């Protein structure tokens, strides 16, 4: 009789791996987006620097 | 008839037609060879592996480079790699295409004349035709002047032409590359607990350099940065979980670059001989050299590395001019576009090198006018 | 009559030479006694395909307004009478807008190389009608010289009449606003444009395509007027091109269907396919504006081609379709005193023409000869002029020559004119210095056709001969809201001639075209109209 | 029986879950320093060019 607990656990288990996934997929999605990001503004804030001293 | 357009590099093939935007076929240079034993009957596995195939059997395999410095020592396998990418990556039969390879300047000549045998009597080619990597990427970049700095992965080269005149007495190899920088941050990981010493973790840290490394435009006070906050250490991920984080590493390894006696070389950095390649040259041309700094090939990749190359060659420069370094995105391809922009040139034609030509005058007309 | 030809000045009064007792009465005289008339021809080329079992080509050759129109119209009476005339008609005003401009010589000259192909059965009978465009001249869409104007149907559209079209499209009234056009001559006492713009619609609202089609078309059309006016600078301290401006971009893109960031994106940043990895390239300035230039000619291009699809598909009938005899209305050999690159192609298709004629007629006097039991002087009569052939498609001819210069890294005109004159004064046979007459303008360099001595002007070619099709936009075209992505459906190992998009040029896709006009035509027996 | 293997399923179910619920607040961590990136470099890339009309 418990079979209906095992797969309704077993479905429950399967929406969460789903979940999982999606959430692992935007994580790296916005993870690489904020490095990339944070890398193009050090570049440019260096050169804001740069420029600086040139207009000193 | 179309031309095959092969940047055999050293560290990558590049292929492709004349007339492409981009090389079809990219994969590394390999050759790998089974070292266990191998115990199941009927596997009926091969002897060797090469280009990308090799790298997912990497953990069996141990790993070979047919080029070291862009000169080639192992020449079986290097006939692998180039059987491998006219039928296994093209799939093209190499007795009706012309063919037009790069070399690196300041080379052996047997080099050229061996990679012309090849061509002709192994492959029956009925052309082919030997250029220079700089010049090449110098039709890609679309300029007619200005000092190329072309950091592949075995050699490092600078080459000034003016209008169209390349200066060779002037040009400058250097044999710093990706393959030190990787072989720098193998040995630098070492101090942080961090074990790579098999072909195939040669690998590994190739990616993690690729994915993580930069170069700082201050090196000393990153330095400091590094030695106070924590804002710069990244983590990467193992073939096996296992996840590393390193820090200072991230600079220091490119900065070899820069800073050659790391490495243990006695040369001046990119920056240095770029500058000693333009003072080299007659004082008419220096303004244009200055405002036309051309950088390709893949380890002119890190981000942070034209930033840096102007402000040294600015500090080293008179005050008055303006220098510019020439970064496209598209930096690491630029010897093949420009490869394929040549061999497309009807201008060009006349330019190969024919079989009847080599069968009457030998190899060595590969250094003589049919360059 | 004139040999093989068939001469005809027109008439500017009625006659009773059109009535269809002549017509009807001719059936059964023969061409060598009957006195000249295209009723001659017309059956002497349908008893050649009864005979022979082949195709027949009737060759047309005229100025519009010079009554090709009507000569064509009458043909196909005539056709219809020895056994869908008025569904042509009503379908040409369609054409004569979307590939009819001003020209100088005329107002309304003909651009593309229509081309009426009727079919017939098995017994001879009238089974269904074909159409094909050739040659269409693309390089109208974006440059317009100093004394001639784009095509019609920017004026037409233009015509405040349909005020409706304006308010929805966002085109304000005033003519010189828009860059891709107001470089030509603004507006002429050509026809009344406002009238003709109704024509065009209700020729289209009684063709089979729906008011929403007719819509797009409309729509797509200023679209293509709204690239003109993008601006794009250089960046910061770098070489990349970004857009300043950005409001006729958010309006462009909500017309055709995109996101406006989505497209200025593809435009600076284009991604390119490195074996297995996409790569972003770099372009500035003139690289950007040349691919906004190739993209708006492809797509007017596109919607021509299936426009013209379209309506044969409206006009398809489900009789068998056998052996057919083609008409076929081309441009002229123009001649100027300021020719140039569009003038330059229009006359080496004319030759390939002329040299086709040439040859034809050779092996008709050859069967003459073979006829006759006299069989003499077997030299044949095309490479006289295929000779001047050699100097246009030929590698390190003029267009493999423009092609290179192009493709090279800092070319100038200059070089180019330096180039051709290295490569061919002297050693060719043809190709000469200019002269200068009268004082004329300019000539750079002088060819010899059949024809005549044409000076040609270099000025401008490089510019206008780049077709960098931009690979990121056709996808997003691709994936638009509209009818777009079937125009742009798909368009850009073991053997591949894929040029990039890079190393596209107008002079190269016009000799693929005319190649195959040429394949179309040298399966079928000529006849030729003058 | 099935009882181990069920809660053994339940223990990593949990624990996976608590995987979804970090991931979604470096999720939140990540939105957040991009958005604030991009402010910063809408000031920098918007007042460059400031400076370098200045120099010149
Ligand atoms: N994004 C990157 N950052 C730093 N180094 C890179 C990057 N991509 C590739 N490389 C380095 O470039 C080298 C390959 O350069 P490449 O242009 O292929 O020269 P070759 O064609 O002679 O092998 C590799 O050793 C790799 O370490």
């Amino acid at each position: 009789s418990l079979q209906k607990k095992l797969k309704g656990t077993e479905d429950e288990l399967d929406k969460y791996s789903e979940a999982l996934k999606d959430a692992q997929e935007k994580l790296e999605l916005a993870e690489k987006k904020a490095t990339d990001a944070e890398a193009d503004v050090a570049s440019l804030n260096r050169r804001i620097q740069l420029v600086e001293e040139e207009l000193d | 008839t179309t031309a095959l357009v092969c940047d055999n590099g050293s560290g990558l093939v590049k292929a492709g037609f004349a007339g492409d935007d981009a090389p079809r076929a990219v994969f590394p240079s390999i050759v790998g060879r089974p070292r266990h034993q191998g115990v199941m009957v009927g596997m009926g596995q091969k002897d060797s592996y090469v280009g990308d195939e090799a790298q997912s059997k990497r953990g069996i395999l141990t790993l070979k480079y047919p080029i070291e410095h862009g000169i080639i020592t192992n020449w079986d396998d290097m006939e692998k790699i180039w059987h491998h990418t006219f039928y296994n990556e093209l799939r093209v039969a190499p007795e009706e295409h012309p063919t037009l390879l790069t070399e690196a300047p300041l080379n052996p000549k047997a080099n050229r004349e061996k990679m012309t045998q090849i061509m002709f009597e192994t492959f029956n080619v009925p052309a082919m035709y030997v250029a220079i990597q700089a010049v090449l990427s110098l039709y890609a970049s679309g300029r007619t002047t200005g000092i190329v700095l072309d950091s592949g992965d075995g050699v490092t080269h600078n080459v000034p032409i003016y209008e169209g005149y390349a200066l060779p007495h002037a040009i400058m190899r250097l044999d710093l590359a990706g393959r030190d920088l990787t072989d720098y941050l193998m040995k630098i990981l070492t101090e942080r607990g961090y074990s790579f010493v098999t072909t195939a973790e040669r690998e590994i840290v190739r990616d993690i350099k690729e994915k993580l490394c930069y170069v700082a435009l201050d090196f000393e006070n990153e330095m400091a940065t590094a030695a106070s906050s924590s804002s710069l250490e990244k983590s990467y991920e193992l073939p096996d979980g296992q996840v590393i984080t390193i820090g200072n590493e991230r600079f220091r390894c490119p900065e070899t670059l820069f800073q050659p006696s790391f490495i243990g070389m006695e040369s001046a950095g990119i920056h240095e001989t770029t500058y000693n390649s333009i003072m080299k040259c007659d004082i008419d041309i220096r303004k244009d050299l200055y405002a036309n700094n051309v950088l390709s090939g893949g380890t002119t990749m890190y981000p942070g590395i034209a930033d840096r190359m102007q402000k040294e060659i600015t500090a080293l420069a008179p005050s008055t001019m303006k220098i510019k370094i020439i970064a496209p995105p598209e930096r690491k391809y630029s010897v093949w576009i420009g490869g394929s922009i040549l061999a497309s040139l009807s201008t060009f034609q006349q330019m190969w090198i024919s079989k009847q030509e080599y069968d009457e005058a030998g190899p060595s007309i590969v250094h003589r006018k049919c360059f | 009559y004139s040999g093989l030809f068939c001469v005809t000045v027109n008439p500017y009064k009625w006659l009773p030479v059109y009535t269809p007792e002549v017509v009807a009465a001719y059936r059964g005289k023969k061409r060598s006694e009957a006195p000249p008339h295209i009723f001659s021809i017309s059956d002497n080329a349908y008893q050649y395909m009864l005979t022979d079992r082949e195709n027949q080509s009737i060759l047309i050759t005229g100025e519009s307004g010079a009554g090709k129109t009507v000569n064509t119209k009458r043909v196909i009476q005539y056709f219809a009478v020895i056994a869908l005339e008025d569904q042509i008609i009503q379908a040409n005003p369609a054409l004569e807008a979307f590939g009819n401009a001003k020209t100088v010589r005329n107002d309304n000259s003909s651009r593309f190389g229509k081309f009426i192909r009727i079919h017939f059965g098995a017994t001879g009978k009238l089974a269904s009608a074909d159409i094909e465009t050739y040659l269409l001249e693309k390089s109208r869409v974006i440059f317009q010289l100093k004394a001639e104007r784009d095509y019609h149907i920017f004026y037409q559209i233009l015509s405040n009449k349909k005020p409706e079209l304006l308010d929805m499209l966002l085109i304000t009234n005033n003519p010189y606003d828009y860059a891709f056009i107001s470089q030509g001559e603004t507006t002429v006492a050509s026809i009344d444009d406002a009238e003709e713009l109704m024509a065009t619609d209700n020729a289209f609202d009684v063709l089979g395509f729906t008011s929403e089609e007719k819509n797009s078309m409309y729509k797509l059309t200023g679209a293509i007027m709204h690239f003109g006016n993008m601006k794009f600078k250089l960046k910061q301290r770098e070489e990349q091109a970004e857009p300043d401006g950005t409001e006729e971009a958010d309006k462009s893109a909500y017309l055709m269907g995109l996101n406006s960031a989505d497209l200025l994106k593809g435009l600076c940043h284009p991604r390119v396919k490195v074996g297995n990895e996409y790569v972003t390239k770099g372009q500035n300035v003139q690289q950007v504006i040349y691919a906004t230039g190739a993209l708006a000619k492809a797509v007017y291009e596109r919607m021509f081609n299936w426009m013209v699809t379209r309506i044969n598909a409206t006009l398809e009938t489900k009789q068998p379709r056998q052996y057919f005899i083609g008409v076929l209305d081309i441009a002229g050999f123009e001649i100027f005193d300021f020719n140039s690159f569009e003038q330059l192609c229009i006359n080496f298709t004319n030759e390939k023409l002329q040299q086709f004629f040439n040859h034809h007629m050779f092996v008709l006097e050859q069967e003459e000869y073979k006829k006759e039991g006299i069989e003499w002087t077997f030299i044949d009569f095309g490479m006289d002029l295929q000779a001047c052939i050699d100097l246009i498609e030929k590698p390190m001819g003029i267009m493999s020559i423009l092609e290179e210069e192009c493709m090279f890294p800092k070319a100038t005109d200059m070089t180019f004119k330096a180039k051709l004159f290295d490569n061919h004064l002297g050693k060719s046979a043809n190709f000469q210095k200019p002269r200068n007459i009268k004082g004329k303008p300019e000539a750079h360099f002088s060819l010899i056709h059949y024809a005549g001595i044409v000076d040609y002007n270099i000025i401008g070619w490089l510019q206008k001969n780049k077709d960098p099709l931009n690979e990121t936009v056709v996808g997003l075209y691709q994936k638009s809201s509209l009818k777009l992505l079937s125009t742009l459906f798909a368009n850009y190992g073991k053997g591949k001639a894929k040029k990039g998009s890079s190393f596209q040029t107008v002079s190269a896709l016009h000799r693929e075209n005319l190649n195959k006009l040429m394949t179309n035509l040298r399966s079928t027996h000529p006849h030729f109209v003058r």
